[PDB]
């Protein structure tokens, strides 16, 4: 979920 | 004519072109007509997620089935809204209204990713309950 | 905590999120700061192409070595120009000049893909000569 | 080169 959060953080 | 099966030059040139094209599609905004396939992809990936969840529900405590069932319904709903705004946006292509319809599109899409992540969270918490965490 | 090795729910949610993100990056223009990595990718793929070509030259008629050597030099040049316009564009981020610098970026990138395709064409024609086509 | 031309045609 750290890699999934790199993504969730990409949408700001 | 030529067989490209192990034609590395042809492979490396396709790769350089593909990279120039990802770069340009990302720097640039896409022609409304070019985002139906994109929304189609989103639809597929959601349909697959919902199928998988459908097959996981039975192994998790009944105490949780409904919260998960609601998170599923909301995802279908968000795809609802996203398809809407997409059609509106194709409609107003080249007009002064096109921009506001991309933005309502990104908002709908973004809401779907946030609600998909929330679906993981409910399901992990149900997984942590069956597995028996302290 | 949780092991995601065969966690299909986690896999399918990462996929839905990734698809929402390709869709949004493609509908939207990228923040100048987010295109260094993109230009970096273009650079790598070209560096790989040029290496492969370097190792193919010796097997093709000497009659063609120079035309290919020139097509290689031009590709390096186009990456030259593309890196330039990229730095200019980061420089003018948020100003009235930012737009014109994206466009000179796309033009440089596009010129590179066209000249990469021309490189394939020279090399295929040299391949058709060694193989002995009529 | 038909798939590569789907791409070359993507840049117009």
């Amino acid at each position: 979920t750290r890699e999934l959060d790199e993504l969730m953080a990409s949408l700001s | 004519n030529l067989d490209r099966s192990n034609d590395k030059v042809y492979e490396n040139v396709t790769g350089l072109v593909k990279a120039v094209i990802e770069m340009s599609s990302k720097i640039q905004p896409a022609p409304p007509e070019e985002y139906v396939p994109m929304v189609k992809e989103v639809g597929l990936a959601l349909r697959t997620l919902l199928a998988t969840v459908d097959e996981t529900i039975p192994l998790l405590p009944a105490s949780t089935h409904r919260e998960i069932e609601m998170a599923q319904k909301l995802l279908n709903s968000d795809l609802g809204e996203l398809i809407n705004k997409m059609k509106l946006a194709q409609q107003y292509v080249m007009t002064s209204l096109q921009q506001e319809y991309k933005k309502q599109m990104l908002t709908a899409a973004h809401a779907l990713a946030v609600d998909a992540k929330n679906l993981l969270d409910v399901i992990d918490q149900a997984r942590l309950k069956m597995l028996g965490q302290t």
